[PDB]
């Protein structure tokens, strides 16, 4: 998992470093409309 | 040779982690 | 300008204190002045 | 490959080695 405090609430981690809780299925959608952007 | 890429990726991870916490430790050194 | 709904739970998850009462309320709050989300107060049970 | 390799395990030693002694650095020195 991500790096934080007591894992599964007040966890002062680093922001911006290691993967976010979701929006890479976003990103996934959004290149596949740049795929889709020629034929 | 496909492990030794994702080796590489890995490494890069591994060196953007190295300026991250070069800044991290920067910041605290401030503190 | 005011964050959507995936925005605003981008914000929502990084917060150390939350809860999704706070987070319903400051959703209605934030985004009550646009017209394009339609609500029909009488269900408080944050289905809108 | 074997190069590689040889810098991976290298970067991944000094990635442990860094990152503890600036944590001690940072949660002792910070006060």
């Amino acid at each position: 998992r991500i790096v934080g405090l007591d894992q599964m609430s007040a966890s002062k981690t680093k922001k911006g470093m290691f993967r976010t809780v979701g929006q890479l299925y976003k990103e996934q959608l959004t290149k596949l409309m740049t795929t889709l952007r020629n034929t | 040779l496909a492990a030794k890429k994702q080796e590489l990726e890995e490494i890069l991870h591994e060196m953007e982690a190295r300026i991250e916490e070069e800044e991290e430790r920067s910041q605290q050194l401030q503190a | 300008n005011p964050p959507g709904v995936l925005a605003l739970l981008d914000e929502e998850c990084w917060f150390p204190k939350a809860t999704d009462t706070s987070f319903v309320e400051k959703l209605i709050q934030e985004q009550g002045n646009h017209a394009k989300f339609q609500k029909s107060k009488q269900l408080k049970d944050k289905t809108e």
